[PDB]
């Protein structure tokens, strides 16, 4: 069994490479683990881009780099740091003129959190054409295309172990055989490797037989919608497996209209609105990021690369399982433990 | 030098046929009829459906197609069997192709020989809920595909063809007159590869 796809999965990519788990393993020790201090001080200060999605109502990313910002502070590396905002609706000829902008600085790493497909042109540029170490964000799966060469660090919270977690829970929680439904994301990436990994591993592993399974518009309502009409053609399921944490919100509500709150369901990712509701007891389960722990490992990877030792290619920033039976104290350790850089 | 431009022409011809098969299977996969199967099972009406399709466009078809709902196998075209691709090994590749919209190659021994095979499966959807109805899997058996060596020999011009898995020959375009056999040739090594996936296969071409 060979799927002939343009991505490496994020385990995938470990097996192959071994000495890169190796390397990753470490990455993830020290990003957990109290700074240490660069040892080997720079002659200059190192120039750093980054280019980030502007207009943007969550706060993910200013955390972000409120995390990386900090970590460098801590490891006593000197920095210049220039920051560059994309229009998201802007058509493609504007925001590669937007770009530019993290050109001219001539940086020593340039931080993308973009999307690689859309702007394939400018990261296979950066990479084939200039003398600066690429650093993308919100992907943990190498591009294939890229074997020959791949970018200095790819980071991001992976959608496949998140998933993988979740199913494990699911898996030790429920009888074999049992009954469930899943509520995809929208038909696409995010479904695939949310979705089909989990129905794939409880169906192995636990033989768990799908009753139906539902595409989204990755929307509040459309969860709503879909949850209504899945348990009106399959009402006899023991639990509901949501791809996103609106789909999962939209079901939420469905339960409570029609008494079904015996099924269980779970948010996918961990943010405030999901824990407000895990503490409610209107979520069962959810798998939280960690999420300064990508900052901090950005950090982590240019100190390694200043003192001339190796660097992963890929890490993924931890996940913890969150479920109703938690306490209070513990989900606000886990608040803290998350938001450790970026909050204060 | 000549060797590069050679190994592009007849990989792009490679890569054409399973990109019109996955258009066609993207295509066919939102039809009315297929969906309206689920309900009702009436093999007559969907044998008839997939007939019509294939015959405007014969050289893009795959050797063969099943449909599942979420327990198993519903429906066969029946063109697995003389492949040597029984019941349990059907079943056995829609267990082992777990993701959609991809490509997989698969490598697996039967009652009447090894069979190398690309298999990709499609959900089936309800347009207005957006369930998922089950899947469809469409199948191309590269083993003595005689239109498909055909078709390589015919489109890159060159003089012969020969499909290889770790050095053993799967299909040939030979018509059987001609100075070499299959055993001589094994003069151009192309590897397939599919969006950066190196496979086993290669395609050998004859030009002197």
């Amino acid at each position: 069994t060979q799927v002939l796809n343009g991505y490496w999965g994020y385990q995938e990519f470990l097996d192959e490479f071994p000495e890169q788990r190796n390397l990753t393993n470490a990455l993830s020790e020290a990003v957990r683990a109290q700074p240490v201090p660069l040892s080997k001080p720079t002659q200059r200060p190192i120039k750093i881009s980054v280019v980030y999605p502007g207009q943007q109502v969550s706060d993910y990313w200013v955390r972000n780099i409120a995390s990386f910002e900090k970590r460098l502070y801590k490891l006593n590396i000197n920095y210049q740091l220039n920051q560059v905002f994309t229009r998201p609706n802007a058509d493609i000829k504007q925001q590669s003129l937007s770009l530019m902008e993290a050109l001219k600085s001539k940086s020593d790493y340039l931080i993308f959190t973009l999307d690689t497909t859309r702007h394939r042109k400018f990261v296979e540029h950066v990479l084939d054409s200039t003398n600066t170490k690429l650093i993308l964000q919100n992907i943990t799966t190498p591009v294939r295309e890229w074997d020959k060469h791949q970018p200095f660090l790819y980071v991001g919270f992976d959608h496949a172990e998140g998933s993988r977690e979740l199913a494990t829970e699911f898996g030790k929680f429920f009888p074999k055989h049992t009954y469930y439904s899943v509520l995809y994301f929208s038909e696409g990436y995010i479904s695939d490797v949310r979705g089909d990994t989990f129905i794939h591993q409880v169906n192995r592993d636990n033989n768990f037989e799908l009753q139906s399974a539902y595409y989204t518009k990755a929307t509040k309502q459309s969860g709503y919608d879909a949850a209504k009409a899945s348990l009106a053609k399959h009402p006899d399921v023991d639990f509901i497996y949501a791809c996103s944490t609106d789909v999962a919100l939209g079901a939420v509500d469905a339960l409570a209209e029609l008494g079904r709150e015996d099924i269980m369901i779970n948010g996918w990712g961990g943010g405030s609105a999901e824990l407000d509701a895990i503490q409610k007891g209107d979520l069962d389960i959810t798998v939280m990021r960690m999420n300064d722990d990508t900052g901090i490992a950005m950090a982590e990877a240019i100190k390694w690369d200043l003192e001339d030792k190796p660097v992963p290619t890929v890490y993924s920033g931890d996940f913890e399982i969150v479920t109703k039976a938690d306490s209070p104290e513990r989900i606000e350790a886990l608040k803290k433990r998350a938001f450790r850089y970026s909050d204060n | 030098r000549t060797k590069q431009q050679t190994s592009a022409l007849i990989h792009n011809i490679f890569d054409s046929h399973f990109a019109a098969i996955q258009i066609h299977h993207d295509s066919n996969s939102k039809s009315e009829v297929i969906r309206d199967f689920y309900t009702d099972r009436d093999t007559d009406v969907l044998n008839f459906f997939f007939l019509s399709i294939d015959q405007s466009d014969p050289s893009h078809t795959p050797e063969f197609r099943f449909l599942t709902d979420h327990k198993g196998i519903i429906w066969d075209d029946g063109n697995a069997h003389f492949y040597g691709v029984n019941d349990l090994i059907l079943d056995s590749l829609a267990n082992r192709v777990s993701f959609s919209n991809n490509w997989y190659y698969i490598n697996v021994m039967t009652s009447i020989g090894s069979r190398h095979m690309l298999v990709r499966r499609v959900p089936i959807l309800d347009p207005s809920t957006g369930e998922v109805l089950g899947f469809s899997f469409n199948a191309v058996v590269l083993d003595n595909n005689f239109a498909l060596m055909e078709k390589l020999k015919s489109e890159s011009n060159v003089d012969n063809v020969v499909l290889v898995a770790n050095s053993v020959p799967l299909a040939n375009s030979l018509i059987g007159d001609e100075p070499y056999n299959v055993a001589d040739v094994l003069v151009i090594e192309t590897p397939i590869v599919v969006n950066a996936v190196t496979t086993e296969l290669c395609l050998l071409t004859v030009q002197d």
